[PDB]
């Protein structure tokens, strides 16, 4: 019973189509790129592990 | 004016980490596994003299850690891996356990579980040039119990004659044959009792042959 | 003088030897041969990231040697028959210590690695230190004395003063400098032999002691032991007698000093069969190799 | 019934993609190669590493060996500030509270040991000791200064009160052991995964099961949240890694390659989320670009295999971690 009821749980869920949520993330990831050291490798000068 | 003190602090820490490691290095260290009712804990119980637990003794000049992991009931082959690069693994076996059944209690011999596990311990990919010390335990017990009911039940393919030395015998041979890895590592036996006072010395024996294998390894002359 | 051509002709006509050949065609080939065992090893000892241990270096350091004692060899058979009389004594002492030092250098290796077992086999240690110290004392110590021995004929110390003391196989070098050097080979044979055997004997007087149910690794040792001291000793020593009869025999007694090329090839294998004992007992080396 | 249940969520999922994300992520400029070097090398562990783990202002961090220390280092400089003798050396897992003043471990011990670092004697003392878990620690991680997590090989989850010393809340219904947690952002929510092969959304407030996520052949070794909250991103020992999205309850894109067959022993992602760095069995480090099914780095500089990952905050470098006993801090 305690298996049945979890699943029953996890069914009646707010679902949305994957094309959102792939819209979502790439969304996110554009949003951020301007940020992301390991993305763009920063200048030198204001890297704390070269100088 | 905080650069120079935290560098002091650091080789300090340095210092003392070497310091650690080098005393470290100078104990041997022992992985203990077994079956439920096999005798290891008469086994911890006479090398004396909620998780893992690790026992410090020391024998002629030479400290080891023997670490039981009985304990733990969750699956096995994510952490073994962990005692990757002890000196030797300890296995106990219940030699009265050939005639009893397992929890099932359908079909399930204790000796085959014990065999199943010694099997995959022996072949692990992790423990390859590692030896094993087997203790056989129950010995008196199994001695009584063999009077009465012939070795039959376990390995039926058994002709030989219900007396201790023969049946004994033919069980360290299925333990030693179930090993592969037949050519990189041994397997030591020793029949253990309740009260025997030599088994200490029988696992420093072992130890000591494994280093002197190991020392010519690391000459060229092995 | 060290510029005269005259002194070389005066020393061989004195010597008796005042005079390419097919065997160096065989010579040639067995140094390419020593030459390309010592490369694989080393290239071995480079390749695989386990062989980092102080023991691989002293291996290494032995497979050098022999590469060296190859390549000089090779050359001064290149260099000997009628391009001797073409030569300086400069260019004479120069040829001939080269194989002193290269031979020398092996022997000293060898040497190296015995007295390298012989401490990890005493201290008897759970986890064997790369320990640098000794490992930088003795492979230097190892070549810097192969130099120092090697180079005493051309710094002084020779025939060329006076003719008297000159020994038949090398006519420009003086007797007691061979007596010298064969001391020093006999210290050392006698070094590496009884390194070997105390390692021996430690393995099996601690393997006795020890208490299992009804020698495996004291059996195949002295076998290993065996083998080395055995090569050792059949490869050098026909060389070793060759120049103690010349310290001995004076000049134009004795004709067997005349065909010393044999007893020179033989020592000179001696490097080739360094790489196989050092390898194939090793087998940990062999699975390395492919 | 169960079967049923099963049915209707397959077919309401499958119902749910109308197209795969690398049809949308399609046309999206490749990241192109990424090459990252060895800035640092951390050198003092005498034994594997298996955790590491950076402190909130990405440039102190601690590591656990096996030899029995939990280091902290200064990346930077590179001195060990400080040095923690653990009880017991079968560690498997460390954490760096948010605040920089408590540090977590522990391991096959079950325990989990909570050590202070900001004292008035100016040494680091044992804070507490968490000891309710009945199989191994695999991974913990702080809430705050008083609120911890952990996963445990017995297949279970704990929320701890560090005061008290008391289970808090206890997350039941993974099958196998639980390997790898990760806190979400906001802190309400926690992924967790298991060696059933399966991912499962934790609710921190209440203590049930929001959803599971299946798909892994094998067990789930590291699991990472990515930084928005609504995703995550799991590796496993059948050589691959996948994403998911919690608002799809489905898989979107899966990380692997043929060349690549061993497991994978720690994921993370860059700080926009854009890199997916995971650790491999065979000494290696792959730039994964999660946007876009493509390899596009490798971080090669370790003999063994890289147990432990991690990125800073800012951003700024990665940290990797690796049996052959040393850390070393990529930019
Ligand atoms: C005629 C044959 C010939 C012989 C030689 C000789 C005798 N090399 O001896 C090497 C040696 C090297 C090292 C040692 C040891 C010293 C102590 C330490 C361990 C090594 C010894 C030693 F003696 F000590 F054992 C000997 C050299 C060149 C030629 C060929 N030349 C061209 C030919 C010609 O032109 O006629 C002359
Ligand atoms: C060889 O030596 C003898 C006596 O020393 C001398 O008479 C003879 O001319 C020498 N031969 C040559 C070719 O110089």
């Amino acid at each position: 019973r305690k298996l049945v009821e979890q699943l029953k749980m996890e069914a009646n869920i707010d679902r949305i189509k994957v094309s959102k949520a792939a819209a979502d993330l790439m969304a996110y990831c554009e949003a951020h790129a301007k940020e992301d050291p390991l993305l763009t490798p920063v200048p030198a000068s204001e890297n704390p592990f070269r100088e | 004016a905080e650069d120079k003190a935290a560098v002091e602090r650091s080789k300090m820490i340095d210092r003392n980490l070497r310091e650690d490691g080098e005393k470290a290095a100078r104990e041997v260290k022992l992985l203990l596994l077994g079956a439920g009712e096999s005798g290891k804990s008469t086994i911890v119980k006479q090398m004396k003299i909620t998780g893992i637990v690790e026992t410090h003794f020391t024998f002629k000049d030479l400290h080891f850690k023997m670490f039981d992991v009985g304990a733990q009931r969750s699956e096995r082959k994510k952490w073994i891996h962990c005692f990757e690069g002890v000196t030797a693994i300890i296995f106990c076996v219940a030699l009265s356990d050939y005639d009893l059944v397992l929890a099932e209690d359908e079909e399930m011999n204790r000796m085959h579980e014990s065999m199943k596990l010694f099997d995959s311990i022996c072949n692990n990919k992790w423990f390859t040039d590692t030896s094993i010390i087997l203790f056989l335990n129950k010995k008196d017990l199994f001695e009584e119990k063999i009077k009465k009911s012939p070795l039959t039940i376990c390995y039926p393919e058994y002709a030989g004659s219900n007396t201790y030395e023969e049946a004994a015998a033919y069980i360290q041979c299925q333990f030693e044959d179930l090993n592969k890895r037949k050519d990189t590592k041994e397997i030591y036996t020793h029949f253990t009792c309740a009260t025997d006072t030599k088994n200490v010395q029988f696992v420093f024996d072992a130890v000591t042959d494994v280093i002197i294998k190991n020392n010519l390894k690391d000459c060229g002359l092995f | 003088d060290y510029v005269n051509y005259d002194i070389i002709v005066r020393h061989y006509n004195y010597t008796g030897k005042l005079n390419i050949k097919l065997t160096s065609v065989v010579f040639i080939l067995i140094c390419c041969f020593i030459i390309l065992e010592n490369i694989f090893v080393l290239l071995t000892i480079w390749k695989t990231k386990k062989f980092h241990r102080p023991m691989y270096y002293f291996i290494g350091n032995l497979a050098l040697s022999d590469l060296l004692a190859g390549v000089a060899y090779t050359a001064n058979l290149l260099l000997s028959g009628a391009t001797t009389y073409k030569l300086t004594p400069a260019q004479w002492f120069l040829r001939e210590g080269s194989m002193f030092v290269a031979l020398s250098a092996s022997v000293f290796s060898l040497l190296a690695i015995a007295i390298e077992r012989y401490i990890t086999m005493l201290k008897m240690k759970l986890h064997n230190g790369s320990n640098n110290f000794r490992l930088f004392l003795l492979i230097s110590a190892c070549w810097v004395i192969s130099l120092i021995l090697g180079g005493l004929p051309i710094m002084g110390w020779n025939c060329i003063s006076a003719l008297s003391s000159c020994s038949t196989v090398l006519p420009l070098y003086h007797k007691h400098y061979i007596l010298f050097c064969t001391t020093v080979f006999t210290l050392l044979l006698l070094s590496i032999v009884i390194l070997y055997c105390r390692i021996y004997s430690l393995v099996r007087t601690r393997s006795r002691r020890l208490t299992f149910r009804k020698s495996e690794k004291s059996l195949a040792l002295l076998k290993t032991v065996i083998i080395v001291l055995s090569v050792f000793i059949a490869c050098w020593a026909p060389l070793f007698i060759l120049l103690l009869l010349d310290v001995g025999c004076k000049v134009k007694t004795c004709d067997i000093l005349f065909r010393a090329e044999y007893f020179l090839v033989l020592a000179v294998l001696n490097s080739g069969t360094n790489p196989i004992i050092y390898t194939l007992t090793n087998k940990e080396m062999r699975r390395a190799f492919i | 019934e169960a079967e049923q249940l099963k049915n209707q969520i397959r077919d309401a999922r499958k119902a749910c993609a109308d197209a795969t994300l690398s049809q949308i992520t399609n046309n999206i400029d490749p990241v192109g190669r990424i090459q990252m070097r060895t800035r640092r090398t951390l050198r003092g562990h005498l034994a594997k590493i298996y955790a590491m783990h950076w402190g909130t202002d990405s440039r102190l961090l601690v590591s656990a060996s096996q030899d029995g220390k939990l280091i902290i280092w200064d990346s930077y400089t590179t001195n060990k500030v400080h040095a923690i003798p653990l009880r017991s050396s079968w560690v498997m897992t460390c954490a760096y509270a948010p605040s920089g003043n408590y540090v977590a471990c522990g391991g096959l011990d079950n325990i989990c040991s909570i050590y202070n670092l900001k004292t008035r004697e100016g040494n680091v003392r044992v804070s507490r000791e968490l000891a309710g878990h009945t199989g191994y620690l695999s991974c913990c991680r702080f809430l705050d200064d008083n609120q911890i997590v952990t996963s445990s090989g017995d297949t279970t989850c704990a929320l701890w009160d560090i005061e008290t010393g008391q289970q808090t809340t206890t997350f039941t219904g993974h099958t196998g052991d639980v390997m790898s947690l990760s806190l979400a952002p906001d802190t309400r929510l926690f992924v967790s995964g298991a060696c059933d092969a399966s991912a499962k959304l934790w609710d921190v407030r209440e203590g049930m099961c929001r959803q599971t996520f299946t798909g892994h052949e094998s067990d789930i070794n590291a699991i990472c949240f990515f930084p928005n909250g609504n995703a995550f991103a799991t590796g496993s020992d059948d050589a691959t890694c996948r994403l998911f999205d919690l608002r799809a309850d489905q898989e979107l894109m899966t990380y692997s390659h043929d060349n690549i067959i061993c497991g994978i022993t720690s994921v993370s992602f860059s700080k926009s989320g854009r890199l997916l760095l995971a650790g491999y069995d065979d000494f290696n480090c792959n730039v994964w670009d999660a946007l876009k099914a493509d390899r596009a780095g490798v971080l090669a500089g370790h003999d063994n295999r890289v147990s432990c990952l991690g990125v800073t905050d800012d951003g700024m470098a990665v940290a990797t971690g690796s049996w052959d006993s040393f850390l070393k801090i990529w930019n």
